[PDB]
């Protein structure tokens, strides 16, 4: 069995520009657990990015939360590339500040 | 009615030890977690309350956890061998057991249950005597721990030990796991294009993670026009969710949108944009 | 706290 | 061809009502009135087809048909406030696909103010302050008002609000500027007010 | 009525393209568009009988129409221009014999403007009884303000204690022009709600006057300084006052 995940990129609280927030990545409903998740500011990847200890549903099926802390700005773009063996090449999901 | 649950992940790597990670909940939160991947691993906290647990707590949970994880290492092999797969080629054993207790504080249902690479492999059914076998294979399990008795052994633990850590656990942090968190409601409108528009009804910072969201038009369910996200952490222990509907543009003022929680005094109507 | 109670498949 | 030969009838409410249409068809017409109430659409009242030449609709409406005068006036008894509204007549002939229709008429029914007690009143903003109108209200129907000769002054047209709960109906107009220097007592100057309006301070 | 038009409100700028949808009534199998300009009373446009274009009036090169198997039709205008701009209604009878009448829905209102830079969403003021009133006629009347927008479709709405009240409520019929001899002026639009003066002084009620103002769409562009105009409401409120 394969399973593709569900990516929903968003933060913590409500984005208010220049207070300090979290971008969340949660990606959930995917196996295998191999994956690969990265946040980006602007295209470039960011570090110091913690992610939530494996786990699934009662459905078998795995997730992941990886955070990071933020500033949002209205310039600047967040987004989320994640990797799986469902993918044909990265996925990207861009912030969107109401999804 | 509450809950203690455990979900076991074991990972075989082609050449290595398999990785095994555990993570312990009390109804929605994480309160334990454990993995093999540390050099000294040791079952850590990850909620407050379990922190006024003393040493010997953690080293023991963490001998129980290298011995579970050596268990799984070997029923691993053990399936390798039940499928015909070589030993070459990664595969994943998920495991969750737990006690859902009453208001009483007795024992409602035990879960004991496992899945193979993905696909359901054995469980204990409900009467907590026999076992569900997923294909033939899983049978070789089956007839394995019929003759060894184990139902009695495991009704015994879900029964007993299980329900005294849970209302241990519950009294350890009472006020975190008692009150209920309700979501903080609003609606957010998309002029999506000239002919329909979004109404997107939000819920968020709420605990538990049960909630339901609706749309209604004139009071009738738009049950099956409606983009219901999986809900998800806010990354503080709480949960957001969001429901939406793509209505005519000008039939707006139709819809509204019905929360339900634990936490709310009485469900909300909610609309507007 | 896990169970003490392991089982082979 | 059809033809409406009034754009506005102004009536009091109460009285009879009566919306003329005249049409230039050959033979036996297929006639029809619509009511547009304002911002919404069109709204079927009654047609003639054949038989009784006094036909009746909705809203208490009705419309005598005359071969002789080729006329279809639209008629009601007794005028409501509400009845205020575009109102169409259309012909069909054998072969019309489309409704013709002629150029509409306005239908003004003037509520019956039985305790005029005409007022200027000042209200001021339930947030910040300097910014107020102007609400001159309960005049009775008969008082006209003007715009302002003034660029930057504004009045609303005459508007009856009813308090359905109390059967009792109101005139009201409003007026405000951009400048904070104008005044209640000098708002609604060029329109001619009656000498009794009850003006506060 | 049963006939249902989609949107009410339609704001373009010239050389766009736009659809106006209509769904007949039940049953109904003839499908009439019609459209009232201000300047030209009401003109036919088109006919369609079950599928099949039947009449025709003076419908331009750059205008057509559809009706589909569920028998919904749409009317689809292009390269448009200011005089397009008019109240587009929809009609639907059963058979297109003479003697049956048309039932029509509630129009698609059609504004064609220049370019897009103009719009302007309505800033929304609610205005408290005056005292004098209220020891004069035992009656208490708010108003509403909406001010500086452009085009002028607005739709106002009184909200008392989270309900939509009608009675006690009338609004202007048309908005008048902030700037009366400047052809693409700005607007506004006023209304007024009467309850008793029992009812105002009561602090625990809630009055809140919403403006829905009519604007662009996502797909628009919109490259100016400012934000996007969109469809919006902007609202405002006051509670009772003892």
């Amino acid at each position: 069995i394969q399973r593709t995940p569900k990516i929903q990129v968003y933060s913590r609280h409500p984005a208010e520009n220049g207070k300090s927030n979290f971008l969340n990545c949660y990606v959930s409903g995917f196996h295998p657990s191999d994956i690969e998740v990265d946040l980006l500011k602007n295209g470039e990847r960011i570090e110091k990015v913690e992610h939530s200890d494996l786990s699934f549903s009662k459905d078998w099926s795995f997730y992941l939360l990886y955070y990071t802390e933020f500033t949002p700005t209205e310039k600047d773009e967040y987004a989320c590339r994640v990797n799986h063996v469902t993918l044909s090449q990265p996925k990207i999901v861009k912030w969107d500040r109401d999804m | 009615s509450h809950s203690m649950r455990y979900f076991y992940t074991s990972v075989s790597r082609p050449g290595g030890e398999p990785r095994f990670i555990s993570v312990g909940y009390v109804d929605d939160t994480q309160f334990v977690r454990f993995d093999s991947d540390a050099a000294s691993p040791r079952e850590e906290p990850r909620a407050p309350w379990i922190e006024q647990e003393g040493p010997e707590y953690w080293d023991r949970n963490t001998q129980i956890y290298k011995a579970q994880a050596q268990t799984d290492r070997e029923s691993l092999r053990n399936l390798r061998g039940y499928y015909n797969q070589s030993e070459a080629g990664s595969h994943t054993l998920q495991s969750m057991y737990g006690c859902d207790v009453g208001p009483d504080g007795r024992l409602l249902r035990g879960h004991d249950q496992y899945a193979y690479d993905g696909k359901d492999y054995i469980a204990l059914n409900e009467d907590l005597r026999s076992w569900t076998a997923a294909d033939t294979a899983a049978q070789i399990t089956q007839r394995k721990w019929e003759a060894a008795r184990e139902a009695e052994q495991r009704r015994a633990y879900l029964e007993g030990e299980c329900v005294e850590w849970l209302r241990r656990y519950l009294e350890n942090g009472k006020d975190k796991l008692e009150r209920a968190d309700p979501p903080k409601t609003h609606v957010t409108h998309h002029p999506i294009s000239d002919h329909e528009a979004t109404l997107r009804c939000w819920a968020l910072g709420f605990y538990p993670a049960e909630i339901t969201l609706t749309w209604q038009r004139d009071g009738e369910d738009q049950t099956q026009d409606t983009e219901l996200v999986e809900t998800r952490p806010a990354g503080d222990r709480t949960f957001q969710k969001w429901a939406a509907v793509v209505v005519p543009s000008g039939e707006e003022q139709r819809y509204t949108c019905h929360v339900q929680h634990e936490g709310l005094p009485k469900p909300l109507t909610l609309r507007w944009e | 706290s896990p169970r003490w109670y392991f089982y082979y498949l | 061809s059809v033809a409406q030969p009034e754009d506005q009838v102004n009536v009091a409410e109460g009285n009879p009502l009566t919306v003329k249409c005249t049409y230039s068809v050959s033979g036996n017409p297929y006639l029809f009135w619509y009511v547009q109430y304002p911002n919404r659409g069109l709204q079927f009242l009654l047609k003639y087809i054949t038989g009784d030449n006094l036909v009746k609709g909705s809203y208490g409406f009705e419309a005598e048909f005359n071969k002789s005068q080729t006329s279809f006036h639209l008629k009601k008894p007794s005028a409501l406030v509400s009845d205020s509204a575009l109102y169409f007549c259309a012909v069909r002939d054998y072969n019309n696909a489309r409704l013709m229709f002629g150029d509409g008429t306005q239908l003004v029914v003037k509520p019956n103010i039985q305790n005029p007690d005409p007022a200027v009143y000042q209200l001021r903003d339930s947030k910040s302050s300097d910014k107020s109108v102007c609400l001159f209200t309960d005049f009775d129907s008969q008082t006209n008002v003007s715009q302002s000769k003034d660029s930057d002054v504004y009045i609303t047209d005459k508007c009856v609000l009813d308090m359905r709960s109390m059967d009792f109906k109101s005139n009201s107009a409003v007026a405000w500027s951009n400048k904070s220097d104008f005044a209640c007592a000098n708002a609604f100057n060029n329109s001619i007010i009656p000498e009794d309006t009850f003006f506060p301070s | 009525s049963g006939v249902t038009q989609t949107p009410k409100h339609l704001i373009t700028a010239t050389g766009q393209r736009v659809t106006l949808r209509c769904s007949p009534r039940s049953g109904d199998l003839s499908v009439y568009w019609y459209q009232q300009s201000l300047d030209q009373g009401l003109q036919f446009l088109i006919q369609y009988y079950n599928g099949e274009e039947r009449a025709k009036g003076n419908i331009l090169e750059r205008f057509s129409a559809q009706q589909f198997p569920d028998l919904h039709s749409e009317l689809n205008l292009s390269s448009l221009e200011l005089g397009d701009s008019a109240l587009y209604f929809c009609a639907s009878s059963v058979s297109g014999g003479a003697y049956n009448e048309q039932f029509f829905g509630p129009g698609t209102r059609l504004t064609v403007l220049e370019d897009l830079k103009n719009v302007f969403p309505p800033e929304v003021a609610v205005f408290e009884p005056s005292e004098a009133e209220i020891s004069h006629t035992q009656k208490a009347t708010l108003v509403c303000l909406a001010t500086g927008f452009y085009p002028d479709h607005v739709e106002l709405s009184w909200w008392v204690n989270g309900k939509e009240v009608h009675s006690g409520v009338c609004t202007d019929p048309q908005p008048l022009k902030e700037q009366p001899a400047l052809n693409d002026s700005r607007y506004a639009l006023s209304s007024r709600l009467r309850v008793s003066a029992t009812f105002w002084q009561n602090p625990r009620n809630h009055f809140r006057c919403q403006v829905q103002f009519y604007g662009l769409s996502e797909n628009d562009e919109w490259t100016q300084d400012r934000a996007k105009p969109v469809t919006q409401i902007v609202s405002a409120e006051a509670w009772g006052r003892a």
